[PDB]
RNA sequence: AUACCACACACAAGGGAUCGUUUGGCUCCUGGGACGAGGAAGGGCGCAGCAGAGAGCGAUAUGUGUGGGAGCAGCAGCAAUG
RNA sequence: GUACCGAGUGAUCGGUGGUGGAGGUAGAUGCAGAGCAGAUCUUGGUGGUAGUAGCGAUAAUUUGUCUUCAGCGGCAAAGACU
RNA sequence: GAGCCUCUAGUGGAUGUUUUACACAUGUAAGGGAAUUCGGCAAAAUGGAUGCGUAACUUCGGGAGAAGUAUUGGUUCAAUUG
RNA sequence: CAGCGGUGUUGUACGAUAUGAGCUUUCUAUUGUAGUAGCGAGUAUUUGAGACACUGGUUGUUACCACCGUCGU
């Protein structure tokens, strides 16, 4: 086709003699308010107290090797939640108690952790602590 | 000039300041951005920058599609002759074997 | 070009002597009313047809 | 006397291209005063106008390659693009052979 | 409508209508109806103290004779020996 | 020619103040190339669109220095191309 | 005297800004492999030289580079065109 | 901008030294002895080397305290 392929071809009929608000057009994308309902808290803790599971007997903080990419190390209290969340690193968010309780079986189940990943987020991260890196390499 | 009429000697990270610039014109736009770096380092946007021919010749050494990673330069500050309301900064090339250990120095004369 | 006939050369010689402005003294004369010589030409704008 | 013209007349005098003429920088007044070919001849004598040397194009690699090909290096099946006959012409092999053989027979007969 | 757009009036721009003027045109009438081998009509090229076009003139390119008589339009020079 | 003011149902007519610098009417009759919004009308002059659309196929350009008086103009040193 | 690279000789300006979307010249792509479309249109794949091996039909000249397969750089040697 | 810590990407720098399928027999002193070599793809050591980036860790050095306008009391 001539005059471009990445477009809506037909934007209306002859009558009514105007464009309808329901047809797609080019413009702003992203930077909108959105609310995500019923996300579940897996863990709560502090950035400088080490922790362990019943199965992983290492004792480590939440901070990965070298920190989070454009942030560094967590120092205060933290929450951990399932799945992804709006916006990039460093943006402010508002938290609210759930508006109504959920009936779904996936939501209301218990959670028991056995491992948490603490490897580097830059490149392929292949160690969980500096002790392992020092032991893999010499000296 | 500067405090106690010293020259400042510094190193310019040509590799970093040109990260976004196109391969086809790297050396042409690098010159515009070397001058910009100087003016922000001494907080003097409206001032003139003057490049000595030896420094020009060092920069163009591998043609238009390349620029050196680091370059060491001596800087002097003088009132601008054609309009002495402005300053002019004069750049001279300093030949070095290695960059390890070289910070920012101020030298008398 | 370099090769010319005698008839072509005289046409060029005459066309070259005629191509001049009004001399600067004539403008001062009481009876004289011309502004510019309308018979002046440029090689960029006209052909002689000497061929 | 504009400096572009000085270069043209110098190029004529020194029997080289305009790209090889160097004008000395410290006396532009002395250059600009020139009027004639005889002025330029003097400036040339005094060394204010100079003919530069030619740019280098060495035969180092060409010689090296040539000697290697004489030893029999390169020249394998992955280095040739023309037919056997293009590289070593067949009519020439014939013509070389039969002239030698005929010359051999001629001498043997004539010597008895 | 602070500043945009429109209209009215005063001043400045932009264009050349109108009125005043004319060493040109047109029409009718009367006279005339005169070229060339003694080289015509028509074409070209030259000629000025400063001179392109046009006018005038032919290497004698403002010469001779007759009748008159005051200047040659600019600048430099000429003129009752015209 | 331009602002105002009066007369007439109307086609039009009259006066006043500035501008202009030499010609102009009222009555009765005569002769006509005798009245314009239009013709994708004819000629000349001017808008909105608009400081907008565009002005950049090709090898490529940088630094100093003099002019220029503000020309990547000239000259030196580099980097490229046919 | 192909394309690509150099010597002799010759060469260049509408300024700054990292510059969204849609374009125009181009690159690359998991698994699938023409399901796309009037239609494999466009693109991809094959490619030089050396050897082995080559069908129907034919006017016996051709078909024929049929098809199908293998080899290829650097170094150090023998042997003399294999 | 540099040190010194930390986290990555690529794959083992330059130069030396040793080895290397093979091919070769040169020189100085001097009568006869001693001295006495060249040419070579590559491979191993020094060397998880060298290069390059980012650090909300820590030390040193260097630069920065202005100015112009509008509305109000
Ligand atoms: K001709
Ligand atoms: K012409
Ligand atoms: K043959
Ligand atoms: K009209
Ligand atoms: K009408
Ligand atoms: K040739
Ligand atoms: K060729
Ligand atoms: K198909
Ligand atoms: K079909
Ligand atoms: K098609
Ligand atoms: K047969
Ligand atoms: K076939
Ligand atoms: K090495
Ligand atoms: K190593
Ligand atoms: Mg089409
Ligand atoms: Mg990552
Ligand atoms: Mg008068
Ligand atoms: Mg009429
Ligand atoms: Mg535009
Ligand atoms: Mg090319
Ligand atoms: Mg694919
Ligand atoms: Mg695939
Ligand atoms: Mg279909
Ligand atoms: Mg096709």
């Amino acid at each position: 086709s001539r005059k471009g392929k990445r477009k809506v071809a037909c934007i209306g009929a002859w009558h009514p003699a105007n464009v309808r608000r329901t047809v797609a057009r080019a413009g702003q994308l992203g930077f909108h308010r959105r609310t995500a309902q019923n996300k579940k808290i897996y863990m709560m803790g502090n950035g400088k107290t080490p922790f362990s599971t019943e199965y992983d007997l290492t004792s480590k903080t939440i901070n990965p090797m070298g920190g989070f990419l454009r942030y560094g190390n967590v120092k205060s209290d933290f929450i951990m939640v399932k799945g992804g969340i709006q916006g990039p690193s460093k943006r402010v968010l508002a938290l609210r108690k759930a508006f109504a309780p959920s009936n779904l079986g996936k939501d209301n189940e218990e959670i028991v952790l056995k491992f948490v990943d603490a490897s580097s987020k830059k490149g392929y991260g292949r160690f969980q602590t500096t002790e392992e890196k020092k032991a893999y390499f010499g000296i | 000039a500067f405090k106690d009429d010293k020259a400042i000697e510094l190193t310019i990270p040509m590799g970093k300041i040109t990260i976004d610039v196109s391969k086809r014109w790297k050396c042409r736009i690098g010159i515009r951005r070397l001058k910009k770096f100087i003016t922000k380092t001494f907080h003097d946007k409206e001032a003139e920058v003057q490049i000595s021919p030896d420094l020009n010749k060092f920069l163009w050494e591998r043609g238009m599609r390349n620029v050196p990673k680091r370059v060491r330069v001596r800087v002097n500050q003088e009132p601008y002759p054609k309009d002495p309301s402005k300053k002019v900064y004069k750049l001279s090339h300093v030949v070095v074997s290695t960059f390890k250990g070289l910070g920012t120095e101020a030298i008398a004369e | 070009g370099s090769i010319k006939t005698r008839r072509i050369k005289v046409q060029l010689v005459s066309a070259l002597k005629k191509n001049r402005c009004i001399p600067q003294w004539k403008r001062a004369c009481p009876g004289f009313k011309q502004q510019y010589n309308f018979t002046k030409r440029s090689w960029k704008r006209k052909t002689l047809k000497a061929c | 006397m504009k400096l572009p013209r000085v270069k043209e007349l110098s190029a004529d005098i020194l029997k080289c291209g305009v790209r090889r003429i160097y004008l000395d920088t410290f006396e532009p007044s002395k250059l600009s005063a020139a009027t004639s070919r005889d002025d330029i001849r003097k400036l040339i004598k005094d060394g204010l106008i100079v003919r530069k040397a030619q740019k280098i194009h060495s035969r180092y690699h060409a010689n090296k390659l040539m000697r290697e090909k004489e030893k029999g290096r390169h020249s394998g099946p992955g280095k040739v693009k023309g037919s056997k006959n293009a590289r070593m012409p067949e009519k020439d092999k014939w013509i070389k052979r039969i002239r030698d053989l005929r010359n051999t027979l001629k001498e043997l007969r004539d010597k008895g």
